[PDB]
RNA sequence: GCCAGAACGCGACGAUACUACCCGCACGUUGUAGACGUAUAAGAAUAGGCUCCGGCCUCGUAUCCUAGCAGGCGAUUCCUCCGCCGGCCUCGAAGUGGCCGUCGGUAAUUCGCGUAUUGCAAUUUAGACACGCGCGGGAUCAAAUCCUUUGCAGACGACUUAG
RNA sequence: GCAUCGGUUCUGGCGGGGGGAUAAAGGCCCAGGGAAUGUGGCUCCUCCGGGAGUGUUAUAGCCCUGGGUGUAAUACCCUCG
């Protein structure tokens, strides 16, 4: 266990429904949770009982006014994990308000949360949890088949961010690079016997 | 109950190459390059010998194992096409209305397209589009015949496929109306 | 350690006419020795006119592996009852000791056929010394030449109580 | 010069009361402590101090800071949760507030 | 013929290979029952590194990249001991990478209040060399 | 029980809503798609309504009853003086859809528009521009010209603002009417360097539009008041000696 | 495509009198579901990867930072680390980062003076945002409603117009 | 707030005693008997890594039956502090 300010979580690989039950307890706790890149969740089974759920699911409206009252049908990939959360949480007392107001979701990586450091939950990764040989399907193409249309603008975007952190990542290797090369140089220097000390010391 | 290990093997020819990375099969050879991409397929390749390939699966099920001699074929099949390619024929078949077939190589594409006309005496004119790497020809040999080639068995029998669907009977006895466009060989380009 | 094999000796009360009754010896797997008695009079009520009121138990001693460390196939006899009729079994099974074997074979046939405890007889337990004596191709391909396997895609062992972990494990251990 | 801070106390939550599914009991209260996770590391905060400081409106004698005071009484569960006693039991608003846990009584 | 495969190689579990169990201790494997359980023991003299003879459960173990040579099917404690002190396994152990972070995490775990204040003061010695030589490099470009 | 006899349902529910439009002015809610590959043009246009008459035509469409003769059909008329363009703007791509960040004008605006932005305009100072109109004469416009480099390196949709001459109607009203028109056309370099180059300039209906062409027309119809069903919705009238 | 537009969803622009606005300083008469080192940016595969090309990977059980009156005053000594400003570039998904310059501070080594009495424990009153008040400097001189009027509108409000 | 006690209760660690096949195994030593998923040798096929025969310890080893160390150790159950 840890108490951090913020935590941000990928959303990429974790089951929707195994992630949602961690992240409703530690809102409820008092931890406050940032997820992105909500359209590469995962769920389990075949992409054709997804569909059929969110079938049924449409379904259901108020008979004598349906603009009052009725469930209203989110389309977008972080609004539906953000149903998924909210079943778990006491939403209607003033406890759970207040716990949702602990979280963020989002589709891509917007420009406050790249340059941070983005955690993984491994209680919730598909390939530590799911038996080689079933089949999956994807948050984001469920999404796009029931009505949501801004599908290929977060693709263009998020392809403009990694050629960003690919320059990024390059002046981080040379970064390394010299700094190896400056222990080598002052290891043999100076220190006669503040090497064996800290050696012996672990470290 | 479950089988400990399975395997089976493939053997390559001196005048290709075959490279396998993250379970995407590229085979290069005298004819032309071909592609797969067999990722969703839990197996283990391996260098048997010089010029020998393996396959395994380790703990597999019944179900599972049934794959493994599956894609043998589909990788030995890409050689086959490669160094001696597939080539199929069809044959016209009518009774009384004549069938004219008209083909041209489009250029902005690339691909070769394929036109009916008057099959059993309809005004319609039914076009189909063949698949890259995929050529036609009318025939010289004899009268009534297509002839289809390529290196992909894949895309060779699917364009086939197309030709023969599109020509139906409807609303008639079938058994007494047989006309329509039909495969009739299926052989190699080379021998 | 759930299950023990036992002997248990009985015999009907001496009367007048006869004294001197006959000795009667079974092998009974249980988790104590409460039950070990109580199924002793279930099996010889079905076999021969005694009671547990008109008789009386003479000896209970612990049966041991001779050799609880070598490894061993066995097979084992039973007959069963299934929701309409009862049938007779033979299965299999590789460990180091009887009471290994019918502790699997417990589980084994609540798994398969949803039989329970209560609907199960143990005929015969017995060790297969030839390797020839193998039945069951199940069996068979453990007791092959030159054996040996790899292990792919092995999950990581992490610690509930740590979330958030920050890089992404691996499966090549 | 002294590029350090000043912290002597460990950090813990305030989680819930004691309760079953659907009766709650105030007197007693639940803590969460960081870093430990088994019954076996919370033996050693048993019998602790454990303060929870706040913010009111007005100046009583020089200040505008409560504390209400307690210990540790018997760990709770398979996880290193505990279980403590307040001198009033807490307000129940702080569900997910932060405490201090002390080291007051040593060894 | 031309030929390019890049895939995995696991470890093999086999009579002879080297196991690693959840507090410190190594065995070899001398039966292979399922593909669960085997029968293994490592008489060792380092009383920290052997075990006694019994079945070990797979998934509370790790492959070490040590195989005893020609250890054949079944043998018993007295020709293991043989094998094991012949071939040297205890001084093969002792360089592995995986050896050397136990011994690394033992010594850190070990520090007193004391010894902690020191090693802050030594690192800082050895830090300053650190800065005036990556300055050096890093203003020569 | 089920209804004895079937009959469709009186009205149609896509036009539910039966309550007054927001805006007098009628509003476009989608423009043709663009063609990079044409070259740059205005897709929309704006008049007054003055009535309808009747022409005589010879029809063509062969293997119609009436081919190569004469019809009789109803037209409608349209008023349409010059439009004057004022300024552009520019939009972007977002994952929560299309925003505007920057619009820039014109030097010299027409008294017309500026009635536009007031409510009491004969009581007001009138200076609804004028601070606006000094960025022209400080450091040759490098602002001006600073926010029309922003629009050709992020905006992916350019339009332009135009405005009625509404004194050359007969018409009492003097307050002009105001809008967004797309440009479709070449490349986002192109839209801008066209853009700019009609500001205060008229602009006349023949450049936009041309004969034998299809068009669309979007305005707010004619109002009656509050109104019962049998003419609102069109159901039966019930029977002579219906009480109440 | 077509209709409505969240009356507690969002963007761009115009003019902004009343110190309503902007900048700097100093205070607290104040509020915040809860500071106390609130330190850590590659992408991708998992029947495969990383790399300085030598090799390396169960394991964040890591790395950085961390001493001095809640952290004083001098010396010896060192050229490291930190901050406020200014100048150039750069950043549009809800706009950010880099380079350079002046100035201020600074145990990598080793010392000299000071600390007491808060009396044997009692939050270590210490952070960040908002809001209010008082000064000292700058910038600015506006609209809406009633009322009269129109009939493209209308039960009355409201709406399209004109003064 | 601390120290020394009384009543109730939760939870760690250490030293002994008894029982059973006087645990069963197991290490070392002595004597006898066997075989194969046959070690070394010998023969044949491929040099292309190896494979196939033959037969009972050799340059590896394994399984049964008695005996000694031995009132061995340890597990499990019970019990005094
Ligand atoms: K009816
Ligand atoms: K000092
Ligand atoms: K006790
Ligand atoms: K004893
Ligand atoms: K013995
Ligand atoms: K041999
Ligand atoms: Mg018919
Ligand atoms: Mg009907
Ligand atoms: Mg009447
Ligand atoms: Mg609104
Ligand atoms: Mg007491
Ligand atoms: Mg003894
Ligand atoms: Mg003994």
């Amino acid at each position: 266990s840890s108490f951090e300010s913020v935590v941000v979580i990928d959303g990429k690989g974790h089951l929707l429904g195994r992630l949602a039950s961690i992240v409703a307890k530690q809102l409820l706790s008092g931890q406050k949770i940032v997820v992105v890149r909500c359209e590469a969740l995962n769920i389990s089974g075949e992409f054709f009982r997804a569909k059929l759920k969110y079938h049924a699911y449409l379904r259901k409206m108020t008979r004598y006014n349906p603009t009052r009252g009725g469930p209203f049908h989110f389309r977008a990939p972080s609004r539906i994990f953000y149903k998924a959360v909210r079943g778990m949480i006491p939403h209607k007392t003033a406890r759970g308000a207040a716990a949702l107001e602990r979280l963020k979701v989002f589709e891509g990586v917007p420009p406050p949360y790249d340059k941070k450091k983005k955690m993984v939950v491994p209680q919730a990764l598909r390939v530590l949890r799911l038996q080689p040989g079933r089949k999956y399907c994807t948050v984001g193409r469920l999404s796009h088949e029931v009505g949501w249309k801004y599908q290929d603008v977060v693709a263009r975007l998020e392809e403009r961010r990694k050629a960003k952190g690919a320059a990024y990542y390059e002046r981080k290797k040379l970064a390394a690079r010299q700094l190896s090369e400056a222990k080598k140089a002052a290891a043999a220097k100076v220190d006669p016997k503040v090497s064996e000390a800290l050696a012996a010391y672990g470290y | 109950m479950r089988y400990i290990h399975s395997e089976e093997t493939i053997p390559v020819p001196e005048n290709l190459k075959v490279s396998i990375k993250s379970r995407l099969v590229t085979v290069e050879g005298p004819r032309g390059k071909l592609q797969k991409d067999l990722s969703h397929i839990a197996v283990n390749f391996s260098v048997v010998k010089k010029g020998v390939i393996g396959l395994e699966i380790h703990h597999g099920s019944r179900k599972d194992v049934a794959a493994l001699r599956t894609v043998r074929t589909i990788i030995n099949n890409m050689i086959i096409g490669v160094t001696k390619g597939f080539k199929y024929k069809m044959r016209y078949v009518y009774a009384h209305f004549p069938i004219n077939v008209n083909v041209e190589k489009n250029a902005e594409t690339g691909c070769y397209e394929v036109e009916i006309r008057n099959f059993i005496g309809e005004k319609i004119v039914r076009k189909v589009v063949m698949a890259p790497g995929v050529e036609v020809e009318i025939s010289k040999a004899q009268k009534d015949e297509l002839i289809l080639s390529g290196n992909s068995l894949e895309a060779v029998s699917q364009s086939a496929a197309d030709i023969q669907q599109i020509c139906k009977v409807r609303n008639k006895d079938i058994r007494k109306f047989l006309d329509g466009i039909y495969v009739s060989e299926k052989g190699n380009i080379v021998e | 350690g759930r299950l023990q094999e036992y002997q248990v000796i009985g015999r009907h009360l001496p009367t007048e006419a006869n004294p001197n009754p006959a000795l009667y010896r079974m092998r009974i797997f249980a988790p104590n020795e409460v039950v070990a008695k109580s199924r002793f009079w279930y099996f010889l009520r079905g076999l021969k006119k005694v009671k547990k009121a008109t008789g009386e138990i003479v000896s209970v001693n612990v049966i041991s592996e001779k050799h609880p460390l070598k490894v061993k196939n066995f097979g084992i006899w039973l007959r069963y009852d299934s929701r309409s009729g009862t049938h007779n079994m033979y299965k299999e099974y590789r460990e180091t000791s009887r009471v290994a074997a019918v502790e699997a074979m417990y589980a084994d046939m609540a798994a398969r056929h949803r039989a329970r405890f209560r609907s199960i007889h143990i005929l015969k337990v017995v060790e297969l010394e030839k390797t020839e004596d193998v039945k069951r191709p199940y069996i068979k391909q453990l007791v092959a030449k030159n054996l040996s396997f790899p292990l792919p895609h092995r999950v990581p062992k992490i610690s509930t109580k740590k979330i958030f972990s920050a890089k992404r494990p691996s499966t090549f251990s | 010069p002294s590029e350090a801070g000043h912290r002597l106390y460990v950090k813990g939550r305030h989680l819930s009361y004691q309760r079953g599914r659907r009766n709650t009991h105030p007197k007693t209260s639940l803590i969460k402590i960081e870093g430990v996770d088994d019954t076996a590391a919370a033996n050693f905060y048993l019998g602790k101090r454990v303060a929870y400081v706040y913010r009111a409106q007005k100046e009583v004698r020089g200040t505008k800071i409560r504390v209400i005071w307690g210990k540790i009484t018997r760990p709770h569960g398979n996880s290193g949760v505990v279980r403590a006693k307040f001198t009033h039991p807490l307000p129940a608003r702080s569900f997910g507030a932060s405490v201090r846990i002390m080291l007051y009584p040593s060894s | 013929a031309e030929i390019n495969v890049e895939a995995t190689s696991w470890r093999r579990v086999e009579v002879g290979r080297v196991l690693k169990l959840e507090n410190g201790s190594l065995a070899a494997i001398v039966e292979i029952i399922d593909h669960k359980r085997v029968l293994a023991d490592g008489p060792s003299s380092d009383p920290k590194l052997a075990t006694p003879r019994g079945i070990v459960p797979l998934s509370r173990a790790l492959l070490t990249p040590i195989v005893i040579p020609k250890l054949p099917r079944g043998a018993r404690t007295g020709a293991v001991k043989k094998a094991w002190e012949a071939y040297g396994v205890d001084a093969k152990w002792k360089e592995t990478n995986w050896a050397k972070k136990q011994l690394q995490q033992e010594r850190r775990q070990s520090l007193t209040d004391f010894d902690r204040f020191k090693v802050m003061r030594l690192k800082k010695q050895r830090r300053f060399e650190e800065r005036k030589a990556l300055a050096k490099i890093k203003a020569a470009a | 029980s089920h209804r004895k006899y079937e009959a469709p349902r009186h009205g149609s529910l896509a036009f539910l809503p039966r309550k007054r439009a927001a805006r007098h002015r009628g509003r476009v809610k989608s423009f043709p798609k663009d063609d990079p590959k044409k070259p740059v043009h205005l897709t929309a246009a704006m008049g007054y309504k003055a009535g309808m008459t009747t022409i005589v035509r010879d029809l063509d469409r062969p293997g119609a009853k009436a081919h190569k003769k004469e019809v009789v059909e109803a037209v409608t008329i349209i008023d349409c003086p010059p439009m004057v363009v004022v300024g552009l703007v520019g939009y972007i791509e977002t994952p929560r859809g299309l925003r505007s960040l920057t619009t820039v004008w014109a030097e010299h605006l027409s008294d017309e528009v500026k009635r536009r932005f007031y409510k009491n305009w004969y009581k007001s100072k009138k200076k609804a521009f004028t601070k606006y109109a000094k960025k022209y004469a400080e450091n040759n416009g490098a602002s001006i010209t600073r926010e029309l480099e922003r629009i050709k390196k992020y905006c992916t949709v350019v339009r332009v603002l135009a405005h009625t001459q509404i004194r050359k109607t007969p018409l009492k009203q003097k307050k002009a009417h105001l809008m967004e028109i797309q440009i479709n056309g070449g490349s986002v370099a192109d839209k801008v360097e066209f853009g700019r180059s009609l500001f205060e300039k008229p602009v006349t209906i023949d450049t936009i539009f041309e004969k034998d062409e299809m068009i669309d027309v979007i305005a707010v119809t004619k109002g009656h008041g509050f109104v019962g069903v049998t003419a609102r919705w069109g159901t039966k009238k019930l029977p002579r000696k219906t009480h109440k």
